[PDB]
DNA sequence: GGCAGGTGGTCTTGCCGGTGA
DNA sequence: CCCATCACCGGCAAGACCACCTGCC
């Protein structure tokens, strides 16, 4: 086993020069530095470790160091360098697994005073080194001070443009901190058996003896890193044209709304308080004020007038002339109340609730103002689509790379339940095909938008989704209570269509949101809102579904007996005594339970997430063992993973058909692997884009 | 005593008024406006002959206020032959207003 | 019995 | 030229809401 | 919230911060 870390001239996306590297070898207990001209030797040392069947430890190596070295090795040395997945270890993956609870377990590190605020709940090397106690100082800070000494101005990340001995030293510090993190993580007896010195074992023993969760997490992080590098073929032109149409409709809605709602004056700027002029008593009914501290009618030493607008001591209310803005919720509330609307529901900060629920229900008198409410609802949705697709900071059009693909980021274990998180941009929040402009948005993401490098023909897409995931996880956990009755009934047709009809709901999506709202403890009023009724129908629906499968109550009761031992409420919060604050995941990991009322969701959402993690891992593994190669220069390419669904690009329709069958086989394999008490299934769709594959 | 202006009457009452006009741009929700109101009620009486006090509510007359760039209230604009001779923003006192007027009158 |  | 105060930008938070699984 | 859960992200509006202006000493 060796511990290493690299430094380069830029992020993976634009890296072109290797600056330095450091390797710590446990067999020699020594550190070795590699400068730019030692790049080849550095690569050799890493391959030497692989040749011995050893392990290489990096912090975020799966996503950065490993691929960066492959890219730079080909660009600078013209060599194919590919460290095998089974020989790589990532302290970031391990840290996100063992310590997923860093937004709460970091409070006393900061309350006491030991971690710099900016690194709060951060898994980064600097953050972790601060917690460990190895921090000697940031490299960026030393570079910044050398530049403030030479008078030169600092630019974002210019500290990495060229190599220097300060970078080399900080690189060595990176490896010492990575070593410290590795040893602190291995000291967790829940994940790594104390009997084995995981720093003195081969890769095969490291994976077989450590908890299954460590292996699943490293395999998931390696596969999702490949998925990120692949990207999602995006139709830039289609979204640019949709942006033009939406902007035109926005301009028209704004024109009609500003015609109906004229401008007005309102206070903006005051930070002082207006107070009674004789008594001096504050009068917080009035808007905030500004009292000048300088000014008069004349200047100082036939005396020349003072033409500034203010007089020292004379208070005045700063105001703005404001044109109606449909994107504001203040303008909407003000104008609608000036039209007769009487707000019912408010926010705990003193502001009436202006969302689609109330807007859809607002009733005024003026027919024109009532129609303007519909123009506002359309404008707000139009704005949501424009912001997500083109104008927002993380807008799709701002993230399209030169390869015509969107390389969205994925944190394999960002959620406490074991689910992943998606950002830059969030490919898991694209508007659904059944929502306004959702089909155009989803159609913009598709394999057809990628033309084969050899034949030049567009690729085909294969979308696979887990059938009723969390409900099947519920059937599994409550099978000991109902003897597998629900696990058998669940496969009698589609569960969601059966629930839709049983509950008398308009759509199958409404049945999904209802069953999951109910299962996870929604109140009567909430179930009514979900179904578009009141608390009466909420109770009816709750007792109808809870009476049909009473084992749900037993499961909830058993969860409480396992996690909670007593409780008491003070103020707005629950004071819980925990027998154990976690759930054992399907792979043995500890799954932090945030609150007793979400414990069932923690149990079910974690199981599905772990099921899905092994599914995507097994699917690709099965494809690879079938001769299929992963990449755009191969046979298939993972394009997106949205919780329980995958979108894979396939060079041909035949390959897509194989991907769909393999995903079904991998799901059945996962079910057999963890001895599930409920049969797991998937549903596949072949098509040109995401709009057709779901 | 005071001339309460309107959008349709502003032109014929302020920009063409022969005399010296002190226009007060105010709003019912402003504190300082309520402070300077009694001061105006007395300055209008004291200067009855050499000046005329007019008031324009920026809420009821939205076409006139924008034309003068109101960025704070109460806004005291001293019009002299259709031209703004002097502007002073804030709830001045009886003495500060007397001064401001005498210096510009 | 316990599962989780 | 410094000090106090004012002005106009840019950046950061927090609120409130909408999108997905 | 007598609590659907887990997530990201957008705009508005208010403060914080900062270079740079007047005006007085
Ligand atoms: C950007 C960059 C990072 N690195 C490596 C070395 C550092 O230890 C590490 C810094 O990661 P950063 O991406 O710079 O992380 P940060 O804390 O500065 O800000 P953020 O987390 O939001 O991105 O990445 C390079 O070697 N070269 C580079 O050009
Ligand atoms: C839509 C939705 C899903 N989920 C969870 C439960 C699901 O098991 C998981 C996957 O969601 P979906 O794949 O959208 O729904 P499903 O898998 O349960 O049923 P099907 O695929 O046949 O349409 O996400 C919620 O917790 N709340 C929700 O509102
Ligand atoms: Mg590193
Ligand atoms: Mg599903
Ligand atoms: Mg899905």
């Amino acid at each position: 086993m060796i511990v290493s870390a690299i430094a380069a001239n830029a992020l993976l996306e634009s890296v072109t020069k290797f600056h330095c590297g450091v390797i710590y070898d446990y067999s020699t207990a020594e550190y070795v530095s590699y400068r730019p001209s030692d790049f080849g030797a550095y690569l050799d040392a890493l391959e030497a470790e692989v040749a011995r069947g050893g392990l290489i430890v990096f912090h975020n190596g799966h996503k950065y160091d490993v691929p960066a070295l492959t890219k730079l090795a080909k660009l600078q040395l013209n060599r194919e360098f590919h460290l095998p997945r089974e020989n790589c270890i990532d302290t970031l993956v391990l840290s996100r697994l063992i310590h997923s609870n860093l937004k709460d377990t970091d409070m006393g590190l900061l309350r006491s005073g030991k971690l710099p605020g900016k690194r709060f709940g951060s898994h980064a090397l600097e953050a972790w080194g601060y917690r460990l106690g190895e921090m000697k100082g940031e490299y960026k800070d030393d570079f910044k001070r050398m530049l403030e000494e030479q008078g030169e101005e600092y630019v974002d990340g210019m500290e990495w443009w060229n190599f220097n001995e300060e970078m080399m030293d900080y690189n060595v510090q990176d490896v010492v901190v990575t070593k410290a993190l590795l040893e602190k993580l291995l000291s967790d007896k829940h994940y790594f058996p104390p009997e084995i010195d995981f720093t003195d074992v081969g890769y095969t023993t490291f994976w077989s003896e450590s908890l299954e969760a460590v292996d699943i997490e490293h395999r998931a992080a390696w596969l999702l890193a490949k998925q990120e590098r692949n990207g999602f073929p995006f139709d830039t032109k289609a979204i640019e044209e949709l942006y033009v149409e939406l902007a035109a409709r926005r301009s028209e809605l704004l024109r009609k709304l500003t015609e109906t709602f004229g401008s007005w004056y309102q206070p903006k700027g005051g930070t002082e308080m207006f107070c009674h002029p004789r008594t001096g008593k504050p009068l917080p009914k009035y808007p905030r004020i500004k009292t000048p501290k300088v000014g008069g009618i004349f200047k100082k030493p036939p005396c020349e007038l003072d033409t500034r607008e203010y007089v020292a001591g004379a208070p005045y209310t700063p105001v703005e002339h404001v044109v109606f803005n449909p994107s504001s919720r203040d303008h909407i509330q003000k104008k609608l109340q000036e039209a007769g609307w009487v707000p019912t529901k408010y926010t705990d900060k003193g502001a009436p609730v202006v969302d689609d629920e109330v807007l859809e229900g607002v009733r005024v008198d003026d027919p024109e103002k009532q129609a303007a409410i519909d123009l506002i609802k359309e404008y707000l949705m139009i704005q949501k689509r424009i912001g997500q697709s083109a104008e927002g900071d993380k807008a799709w059009l701002r993230y399209v790379a030169e390869d015509g693909k969107i390389h969205g980021s994925v944190n394999p274990n960002g959620a406490v339940t074991g689910r992943a998180t998606h950002a830059f941009p969030n490919l898991a929040q694209i508007p659904g095909v059944r929502s306004p402009y959702g089909e155009q948005c989803r159609a913009a993401f598709g394999a057809e938008h990628h033309l084969d490098g050899i034949t030049g023909k567009p690729w085909v897409q294969a979308g696979i989704d887990a059938s009723g995931l969390e409900l099947r996880c519920l059937a599994h956990f409550m099978a000991r209570f109902d003897n597998g009755e629900y696990a058998h009934e669940i496969l009698n047709g589609d569960i969601h269509t059966k629930n839709q009809i049983a509950a008398e709901l308009p759509t199958r999506d409404n049945a999904k949101t209802f069953i999951y709202g109910f299962l996870y403890g929604a109140g009567d009023e909430k179930i009514g809102q979900i179904v578009g009724a009141g608390k009466e129908r909420g109770k009816e629906l709750k007792k109808k579904f809870l009476e049909n499968t009473p084992a749900i109550a037993a499961l909830r009761e058993s969860i409480q007996q396992t996690l909670v031992e007593s409780s008491q409420w003070v103020a707005g919060e629950q004071q819980v005594k925990w027998k154990r604050r976690w759930i054992k995941g399907l792979d043995g990991r500890k799954v932090h339970v945030r609150s007793p009322h979400a414990a069932l969701n923690t149990l079910l959402q974690s199981a599905g997430a772990l099921i899905c993690k092994l599914w995507i891992i097994k699917t690709e593994e099965m494809l690879v063992e079938k001769g299929l190669k992963h990449g755009w220069d191969g046979d298939f390419a993972y394009m997106a993973w949205v919780h329980d669904e995958i979108q894979v690009g396939c060079r041909t329709e035949e390959i897509a058909q194989v991907v769909i069958e393999t995903a079904q086989e991998a799901m059945r394999w996962v079910g057999d692997h963890w001895n599930f008490r409920c049969l797991l299934d998937t549903e596949g769709k072949m098509g040109p884009n995401w709009a057709i594959c779901h | 005593k005071i001339i309460h202006l309107t959008d349709d009457s502003f032109d014929t009452d302020v920009l063409k008024a022969d005399g010296a006009i002190l226009v007060d741009f105010w709003a019912e929700w402003c504190g300082p406006c309520k402070m300077i109101a009694p001061i105006l009620d007395e300055i209008a009486d004291e200067y009855q002959g050499k000046l005329t006090v007019a008031k324009l509510n920026i809420d009821q007359n939205p076409g006139t206020a924008p034309k003068y760039g109101i960025r704070g209230i109460p806004t005291l604009l001293l019009f002299k032959n259709g031209e703004v001779a002097a502007t002073k923003v804030g709830a001045l006192s009886k003495g500060q207003l007397k001064e401001f007027l005498d210096a510009n009158l | 019995d316990t599962d989780f």
